[PDB]
C-alpha cells in the first residue's frame, strides 16, 4: 500500500502571495 | 532586494531540469543563507528539498527574505534559453510579482522577466535523522539500475546489509535481482549500515529522482525501517538536492 | 538538354532540407546562368528565392531554358539517398516529364528518375533595395535566438541600431529579450542607415533556420514596413533568401 | 495582423507544364 | 542441466535486438552442439535461423536437450539490462519453467540475476535442405542497410538483378523510380562486393521485411545474399566465431 | 503476389511445453 509523505512528517500549510 | 550571481550557469539549468517534471509549482524561499525549496509532488508520494548556499554564488545579496511562488515549468523554459557557459544572475524586488533572470554569454546578454504566482503550499517538518543504512554509489549506476528494473516490475525491494546492497523487482515475465558489493572515488560503493533494512519503493518515482544525475557523480540513499527513502545529490560547493520517497505498505 | 554536375552533392542535399518543410511544390527555372527558384509558402506570409550560379557546378549545360514543376517533398526523399560525399548530376530533357538525378559514391552508382508536375505558380517582382538595417551574424546564433524566444512567445521584435540589434518576445510566462552587440564567422556587424524595429512571427523564422548548415553566417535586411530578408550565402554557388512579411 | 508578401510586391501567375 | 557462459555478452544482446521485432515468440533448442532457433514471422513470409555453436561459449554444458518456448520480446527487455561488456551466463534446468540469465559487470562489483518465465508454443518448423544458389553476393552490411532503407522511400518492393560484374537493386513508386548498382570490387576486404554466380538471377522482394533483417547489421561487417529463381532469398550475418544468423524472405510471384 | 515460406519447404509442427 503506497504511503504518502504526510503520514510520516508534520505538515504546516503556507499561502504564497506573489 | 535580492540579487545572486552564479558563474556556473549549468548548475541552475540542471537543478531545474531535475525538478520541473516531478514538481510543477513550488515556493522558492530566499534568505541570507541562500535559496531553499521544499515541495511535494501532486500525489504527495515524494518530496524534494533544494538548498543552494549563498556561499556557492559568486555574488549574493538579500535584504529581506523572499518567498516567490514559482512555476517550475515556466522557469524551465526560460533556463532552457541559457547556455551551459552563461553566467546567470537572479534579481527580485521585495514588492515584486516577477523574477528577473539575466544570461551573460561568456556580447550577447539575455534578460528574462518571469511572472511569479500565488501558491497554497504545504511543507513538512523533517527533523534530522540518522538512518539504519546509508549507501553511497555512482549516480550513473543508480540511474541504470532503476531504469533496468523498470522493464521488469513496478516496485523495487531494496535490501541493505553490511556486505553490499541488493535491488530486486518482480513482474509477469519473471524477476530481477541486482547485487552491488562494497568496493575496495566516484566509482565506489560504500555502506554505513547500522541495521539491515529492506524497503519497497515505486520505481516510477525513482526514475524522476535520477534526472538529477548530471548534478553529481555520486548519490547517497538513506534508509531507515518504516520511513521514506532519501536520495541525495550534492550540488558541488553549492548545497544539495534531496528527494524523499514514501515506502510501500 | 540540361546537365549539371556538382561534386559537392551535400549542398543540394542541404538546400532541399532547407526548403521541403516551408514549400512543398515549386518551379525550378534552369538557365545558362544557373538554377533559380522563387516560391511562396501556402499562407503567402513568406517567400523563398534560391540561386545556384552555373559557375558553382563542375559541369553545367543548358541548351534551352527549363521550368520544371517539382514536388520538393519527393525531391527531398530522393536526395536523402545520396551520401554527403556523392557527386550529384542533374539531367533533364526539353520534352521531358521527368528529372534524372545520378549519385556517384566517391563502386556505387545510383540513378533516380523523379516525375515532375504541372504548377500554377504565382511569382513576385522583388526590386533591388538598400535596406535601413543589415545585420551580419553567425547563423547558429540566429538559430538559437529563434528557437528560444519561441518558448517565450509567438512574435519577435527585432530592433536594429548602430551598436547592436535586439530581439524580444512576450508571453503568459513573462517576456524575453536578447541583446547582441556589434563585435570572422564569429563576429556581428551592422550596416544601419536608419534605426528599424519590426515584429515577426517566430514560427516562420524557425523554418528559415533550417538552412543554417549552408553557411556560418546569415544576414538580416530590414526596413520599415517591408518584408525581412534572411540570406544564407551558399558558398560560391549563390545564396538562399527567405522573405518574411511583417506583422501589421 | 500578419500581412502577406503579396501586399508589398507585384505578383505574376505562371502555368507550368511538366 | 544447461549452462553456457558467453564472455562476449554484447553478442547475445545484438542477437535479440535483431530478432524481437520480426519474431515475438520462438523456440530455443539447446544441445551439445549449441543453441539453435528457427521461426517464421506471423505472416510466414520470412524465416529466421540462428545458430550459436558451443565452441563459441567459454563454458558450455548440456546434459539433456532442451526446447525452451521463449517470448523474445520479454527476453529483449531482460537483455537490455545487460551492459555491453557484461559476461552473460545462461542456465536452465531440465524440468524447469524458467531460464536464468546472470550478468556479471566487469569488476565483479555488480551481478544481475534474471529469471525469465518460459511458455508453451505451437511451433511449425520447415525443412530447408542445403542448396547451391545461382547468385551469392558478399557485401558491406552497412551498405546493404543503406540500400534497403533508401529504396523504401522510393517503393515497397526491390528487384535484385545479379550478374557477373555486379548486382543491381531497383524500386518504383509514384514519385518515380530508383536504381542502385554495385560493381564487384577488386582489392579493397569488408569494403568489397564480391559475387559468386552460376547464372544470372533477378528477384523481387518486399522491402518492409528486408529492413527487419538489417537490424542484425551490428552482428557482422559483411552480409551475404544467396538467390536462385523462384525460391526464398537468404541474407546471412555471420556472428563471427559463434555461428550465424540467417533470414529467408519469400519472393514475389 | 507475395508468396509464403511454406510454399517452398516442408513444414512440421512442434508443441513446446515449458
Amino acid at each position: 500500500r503506497q504511503t504518502s509523505m504526510t503520514d510520516f512528517y508534520h505538515s504546516k500549510r503556507r499561502l504564497i502571495f506573489s | 532586494m535580492f540579487e545572486a550571481r552564479l558563474v556556473q550557469g549549468s548548475i541552475l539549468k540542471k537543478v531545474l531540469e531535475a525538478l520541473k517534471d516531478l514538481i510543477n509549482e513550488a515556493c522558492w524561499d530566499i534568505s541570507s543563507s541562500g535559496v531553499n525549496l521544499q515541495s511535494m509532488d501532486s500525489s504527495h508520494v515524494s518530496l524534494v528539498q533544494l538548498t543552494l548556499r549563498s556561499e556557492g554564488f559568486d555574488t549574493y545579496r538579500c535584504d529581506r527574505n523572499l518567498a516567490m511562488g514559482v512555476n517550475l515549468t515556466s522557469m524551465s523554459k526560460i533556463l532552457k534559453c541559457a547556455g551551459n557557459e552563461d553566467i546567470i544572475t537572479l534579481r527580485a524586488e521585495d514588492n515584486a510579482d516577477t523574477l528577473a533572470l539575466v544570461f551573460e554569454a561568456p556580447e550577447k546578454v539575455s534578460d528574462y522577466e518571469m511572472k511569479l504566482m500565488d501558491l497554497d503550499v504545504e511543507q513538512l517538518g523533517i527533523p534530522e535523522q540518522e538512518y539504519s543504512c546509508v549507501v553511497k554509489m555512482p549516480s550513473g549506476e543508480f540511474a541504470r539500475i532503476c531504469r533496468d528494473l523498470s522493464h521488469i516490475g513496478d516496485a523495487v525491494v531494496i535490501s541493505c546489509a553490511k556486505d553490499g546492497v541488493k535491488f530486486s523487482a518482480s513482474g509477469e515475465l519473471g524477476n530481477g535481482n541486482i547485487k552491488l558489493s562494497q568496493t575496495s572515488e566516484e566509482e565506489a560503493v560504500t555502506i554505513e549500515m547500522n541495521e539491515p533494512v529492506q524497503l519497497t519503493f515505486a520505481l516510477r518515482y525513482l526514475n524522476f529522482f535520477t534526472k538529477a544525475t548530471p548534478l553529481s557523480s555520486t548519490v547517497t540513499l538513506s534508509m531507515s525501517a518504516d520511513v521514506p527513502l532519501v536520495v541525495e545529490y550534492k550540488i558541488a560547493d553549492m548545497g544539495h538536492l534531496k528527494y524523499y520517497l514514501a515506502p510501500k505498505i
